[PDB]
RNA sequence: AAACUCAGUUGACACAAAAUAGACUACGAAAGUGGCUUUAACAUAUCUGAACACACAAUAGCUAAGACCCAAACUGGGAUUAGAUACCCCACUAUGCUUAGCCCUAAACCUCAACAGUUAAUCAACAAAACUGCUCGCCAGAACACUACGAGCCACAGCUUAAAACUCAAA
RNA sequence: GAGGAGACAAGUCGUAACAUGGUAAGUGUACUGGAAAGUGCACUUGGACGAACC
């Protein structure tokens, strides 16, 4: 259940001092907030001590080298795959409220 | 008053046990407790490794002294039991049967708060 | 002055240790150790701490009545019935 | 708060609307939508509840009289004269099914 | 005080209560008991002493009885606690209480007045 | 006047409030087992009452029977006491 | 409201304080 | 109204019942509503404890034929 | 049985058994991952000694020590340096929440060592010792 | 019946008579407080 | 960068502070009060009322004697800058704690007085909807001015009370 | 004798405040400093923390 604002407010006729000091109105708006928006790092990690251990030949770091390329190929992939993915959103859940509004005021 | 004192005793033989439950009652007594019953809630060990009189313990004999005594006396007591070497631990509370299970008819439903705010069009 | 291995121990299953550290934070999180640990590392003077309680408090508030909000107009998101109206 | 003298109860959290004073009260309406009707005077309907949009426009159409069931654009009344024509003639009643 | 094998307020009126066992006494006497009940015997014994009606809790003169009792206890409190701001406040209050109530019986009813103050040892003094 | 009317009564179909599964019982800080039913499996951390379920003043007292308990030497302070792991789960958390 | 009567009082008080360490 | 007392009690010993509302038909007479009407023909018939009315009510409807399958 | 997270029991007929050592017999590997330095010590059952090491003794310098990097060096380092004692299961106990607190333990596993437990000992004070005043920036 | 039911409870006190025998007893005998409370609300005791 | 050779595990170990509970809104007149136990204890009325007295009054500060983990004005060093008497880094002192006295100030603000009552016909704006009865306290343009003089005070670079001249049409 | 205030008025050194005023601002109190001021302890919002989960 949500937190009772009962007697928290500084309000006449209630005789404690203020359980909360909002800087803003407690009431509910009609729009919510925009969705806020180093991988690889292991396997570039792996390649370069190999690269440290070979004088940076690659004659022996063919395997890691092939495993950054296809970490770095994953991590394009999956970027490419998360943003189709992405398009509940914030606008639709804005139209959505937009048609019930919180009404603090009288009709 | 009625209090309950819960006391950790070192962990130790029968005969040792019932000396120091014999010398604390004793001292109850004669600090004017009217002991009203003794149980033992068994040995074990201790949820952290309390260290009594330089001497650390992890095990401990759990018993309790169920008693009625002057107010004045309760602190002689506790000096009484900290002074006292083979208490682990040691502490006077007040008897929990004392307290009453005043009727709590059940969780009652906190609307939400009204008129906090004016109705002021914006 | 406890015992040892019994806190905040987690035992890692069939060696995925990623998984277990990922468990481990989670139980910290919940019981708010990290968030502790991270206030604690300075010193929060007693009026910012005070602040800091109501300001989350009142989020806490806010954000439990939009999301109760939410979910109960959820139901509302189907699709028109009176197209053409 | 102005519906109170109007609701015969509550039931369950439920308002009884007194049909004992809708019945008067729909008894004058009626017989002042029948004057105007009578007189020639011109009757427009009013409701946005979409459900009902098409019922109340067919019924408009089927009694010879106007109805608004669509988005209710500014001005359409105090504005007229310029939204419709200056010599624009506006409703001597308005009935409104959900108001 | 009352002496410590003084039974409490609640059990003086049991019947055959004399007749119970030694230990028995002493539990239900003063000395198993917190200063509140020792408080308690010293107001019914100053109101059976002063008032006409000692079951009339109500009226001014039982208020000022009480209200004495209270006074002694938080000079009792205060003897020892002499740091005591709240309880320094409480005192203090509860003299002013005591002088404001003792006008009102001097003005009211004066014999009443004058066997309070004699009974509770309270020297009316007038204010500067 | 007219026998239909309604009559005035309480809500006949009131519901009976739900008492917190403590209420009516006896919390002691000896009950060490139902002390732990109530803390944290691995920080020992006492639950909020909107984990636990619990009434205002049965939260208060569990609370005050946690801390006699963990400072009497009842009960440990950093963990759940292992004994009682298994004991029957009543508080609406969940780690993994 | 903003402070310019406190910053006004409060380069007073300054002053004032600066005034009497010095003589 | 009198009725919602024997209506609370009859819903919370036997439940809304395996017979649904068809409030669309406006002579709709429910396993409660006869229930309630069999309650109070008998205080007419003049039993005055609440209990045995209860009790002598589920018995009649249990005579009837109704299926009074108590929750518990 | 299924997957049981809690730690086994101590002195209690737990079946489990890494390479047939109980678990309170497993040696630890205590990991402080300061803010800008991370360390890892491996003890022994009876927290003898087995190895260590540390952004410092890995090279990283300066800021640099407190990065992911590092505390996986320091992981391998000290993780090969305790494969010559012979440790093969350990029980990870971190307390601190430097960046390399979970690089310590990817490197302590890449230099071969498993891992048994996680278990986390920042040091949380109930209250005590007034920390140092806030940094304004 | 509050002042009554103390005097018969009086009669199992403990005194300088029967402490050696309370003593032994108390020792010989054990009583467990834990009891675990379900989600139903019920009293789970520790089997004994 | 300066700085320490000291750092990690384990054990012993406070006169310092009091995670979680607390999403609780309680106690106290206010300041304040959130580890545990005990003792004492939370004025009165079915009103208001004090530079006109008595008792309190966060933090800071003064005197004396102790404690000193940690923090920390000041001070020193490192860094920064055009300069940096600061912001960032390190060390440390008064001080924060205890005892006994002083000091009596806070944006001591919930900037919303106490008691009683109403929601009825509203309301400059904002803020925490608008009012009725009653009593006390306070205010009469801005600045001069938490100032000068006088007075009182364990206060001595202080606190309370507190003006006037000159100036302006504003604030 | 000297200080204080206000006014007139330009320079001077800085940029302390007004925006998160570039170290949020301010109250009390103490030390310090060319100068607005810096910092320490407590207090206020006459700041914000973007206000579902992320
Ligand atoms: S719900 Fe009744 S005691 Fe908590
Ligand atoms: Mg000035
Ligand atoms: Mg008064
Ligand atoms: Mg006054
Ligand atoms: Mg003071
Ligand atoms: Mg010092
Ligand atoms: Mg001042
Ligand atoms: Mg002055
Ligand atoms: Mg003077
Ligand atoms: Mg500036
Ligand atoms: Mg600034
Ligand atoms: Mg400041
Ligand atoms: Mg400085
Ligand atoms: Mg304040």
């Amino acid at each position: 259940a949500t937190p009772s604002l009962r007697g928290r407010l500084a309000r006449f006729g209630n005789p404690r001092k203020p359980v909360l000091k909002p800087n803003k109105p407690l009431i509910l708006a009609n729009r919510v907030g925009e969705r806020r928006r180093a991988t690889c790092i292991t396997e570039m990690s792996v390649m370069m001590a190999c690269w440290k251990q070979n004088e940076f030949r690659d004659d022996a770091c063919r395997k890691e080298i092939q495993g950054f390329l296809d970490c770095a190929a994953r991590a394009q992939e999956a970027r490419k795959m998360r943003s189709i993915q992405e398009t509940l959103l914030p606008n639709k859940l804005n139209k959505l409220l937009q048609r019930f509004p919180n009404k603090p005021y009288l009709s | 008053p009625r209090y309950e004192l819960a006391l950790i005793l070192k962990a130790m033989q029968r005969p040792e046990t019932a000396a120091t439950l014999k010398r604390t009652i004793e001292a109850l007594m004669d600090r004017g407790a009217i002991v009203r019953d003794l149980e033992n809630l068994g040995e074990r060990a201790l949820p952290y490794r309390i260290s009594a009189h330089s001497q650390q313990h992890n095990r401990g004999g759990y018993f309790l002294v169920d008693f009625y005594a002057p107010t004045a006396a309760v602190e002689s007591m506790v000096e009484h039991l900290s002074r006292d070497i083979d208490v682990i631990r040691g502490n006077i509370v007040k008897h929990p049967l004392t307290q009453e299970l005043k009727e709590c008819e059940g969780i009652v439903p906190v609307p939400l708060a009204e008129k906090l705010y004016s109705t002021k069009k914006r | 002055k406890h015992l040892k291995f019994i806190a905040r121990t987690v035992m890692v299953q069939e060696g995925n240790v990623e998984s277990a550290y990922r468990t481990l934070n989670r139980i910290l999180t919940m019981d708010g150790l990290i968030e502790d640990i991270k206030h604690r590392r300075y010193y929060e003077k007693p009026c910012r701490r005070r602040q800091r309680e109501s300001y989350e408090r009142c989020r806490r508030i806010y954000n439990m009545e939009m999301a109760r909000k939410i979910n109960f107009l959820m139901r509302k998101n189907r699709a028109d019935p009176w197209q053409g109206c | 708060r102005f519906m109170e003298p109007y609701i015969f109860g509550s039931r369950l959290d439920h308002d009884i609307i007194d049909l004992e004073q809708t019945a008067t009260h729909l008894q004058l309406a009626l017989n002042f939508t029948a004057h105007m009707a009578y007189r020639k005077g011109i009757i427009l309907f009013i409701s946005r509840n979409r459900q009902f949009s098409y019922l109340i426009e067919n019924m408009a159409r089927d009694c010879g009289e106007y109805a608004h069931t669509r988005y209710f654009r500014g001005g359409m009344l105090t504005n007229a004269r310029l939204l419709f024509g200056p010599t624009v003639r506006l409703p001597d009643l308005i009935i409104f099914l959900h108001t | 005080d009352p002496p410590p094998s003084t039974l409490l307020k609640d059990y003086q009126n049991v019947p055959g209560i004399e007749k119970v066992d030694d230990v028995v006494k002493r539990l239900l006497s003063l000395e198993m008991a917190n200063k509140k009940e020792m408080l308690k015997i010293k107001q019914e014994q100053f109101m059976k002493k002063i008032v006409a009606n000692p079951e009339d809790t109500r009226s001014l003169e039982a208020r000022i009885i009480a209200l004495s009792v209270k006074i002694r206890s938080y000079e009792e409190h205060l003897e020892k606690h002499r740091k005591d701001k709240a309880h320094k406040r409480y005192l203090l209050m509860s003299i002013d209480q005591r002088k404001k109530m003792l006008k009102n019986l001097r003005n009211t009813n004066y014999d009443v007045f004058e066997k309070i103050c004699w009974g509770l040892g309270i020297e009316y003094t007038f204010p500067p | 006047s007219n026998e239909d009317l309604p009559i005035s009564m309480e809500n006949p179909y009131k519901e009976p409030l739900k008492k917190c599964i403590l209420c009516g019982k006896h919390v002691d800080y000896k009950n060490v087992q139902l002390l732990s039913q109530f803390v944290s499996p691995f920080t020992g951390c006492i639950y909020g009452r909107h984990i636990t379920g619990l009434c205002g003043k049965k939260q208060k007292e569990i609370t005050k029977a946690i801390k006699r308990a963990q400072i009497m030497g009842f009960m440990p302070v950093t963990y759940k006491d292992p004994a009682y792991l298994k004991d029957p789960k009543v508080c609406n958390i969940r780690y993994r | 409201k903003n402070v310019l009567k406190i910053r006004r009082r409060k380069m007073n008080h300054h002053k004032y304080r600066k005034l009497v360490k010095k003589t | 109204y009198h009725e919602d007392r024997i209506r609370a009690k009859f819903y919370s010993v036997y439940g809304s019942g395996q017979r649904a509302f068809d409030l669309f038909n406006p002579n709709f007479k429910s396993t409660c509503q006869r229930f309630v009407e069999k309650y109070t023909e008998l205080q007419k018939l003049g039993e005055t404890d609440e209990e045995k009315l209860f009790v002598e009510t589920g018995k009649a409807l249990l005579a009837e034929g109704v299926i009074l399958r108590r929750v518990g | 049985t299924k997957f049981s997270i809690y730690p086994p029991i101590p002195g209690e007929e737990s079946s489990l058994r890494w390479a047939g050592k109980k678990f309170e017999e497993i040696p630890i590997a205590h990991i402080k991952a300061s803010h800008n330095n991370t360390q890892i010590q491996v003890v022994s059952a009876s927290n003898e000694p087995l190895a260590f090491a540390s952004c410092g003794t890995e090279g990283f310098r300066n800021a640099k020590k407190g990065t992911g990097i590092a505390a996986q060096t320091a992981g391998i380092a000290a993780a090969a340096r305790a494969k010559q004692k012979g440790v093969i299961h350990i029980r990870v106990v971190v307390k601190g929440l430097g960046p390399g607190r979970l690089s310590a333990m990817h490197g302590l596993i890449m230099g071969g060592l498993e891992v048994i437990s996680i278990t986390d000992n920042t040091p949380i004070p109930h209250n005590g010792c007034r920390p140092r005043k806030a940094r304004k920036l | 019946r509050e002042v009554l039911q103390l005097q018969e409870e009086v009669k199992n006190f403990i005194t300088r008579e029967n402490l050696e025998a309370r003593v032994e007893a108390a020792l010989d005998s054990r009583k467990n407080y834990n009891w675990a409370i379900t989600r139903e609300g019920l009293v789970v005791r520790p089997q004994r």
